């Protein structure tokens, strides 16, 4: 009870809501910042970075 | 002729140099969205130099 290694909703939205265009404030993959989100093609990231 | 007269060694001097005071107004001027991928002078302005 209230104390372990089985966490339930502890973790946050962690929603699929990217807001292309605008100025907004972010944390993905650990990095905290304020930026803009802006979809582009490139191809010369991998599968682990 | 027009008020935007330089010479040719002016010329020859003005266009391998990248940051003058042409070049910086210019430059600040695109930081409203990137537009290629992200410049440098941007990051220095939107934290106070
Ligand atoms: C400014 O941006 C435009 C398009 O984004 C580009 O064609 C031009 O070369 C840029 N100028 C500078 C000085 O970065």
């Amino acid at each position: 009870i209230n104390s372990g290694t089985t966490c339930s909703n502890d973790l946050l939205y962690s929603n699929t809501e990217v807001s292309t265009g605008v100025c907004v404030n972010y944390d993905l993959y650990g990095i905290t910042g304020q930026g803009i989100f802006k979809e582009v093609s490139a191809a010369y990231y991998n599968n682990w970075q | 002729c027009g008020s935007s007269s330089r010479s040719l060694l002016e010329d020859l001097l003005f266009n391998k140099v990248k940051l003058s005071d042409v070049g910086f107004v210019e430059a600040y001027n695109n930081c409203t969205g990137g537009s290629e991928i992200r410049d440098l002078l941007c990051v220095q302005s939107f934290n106070g130099i």
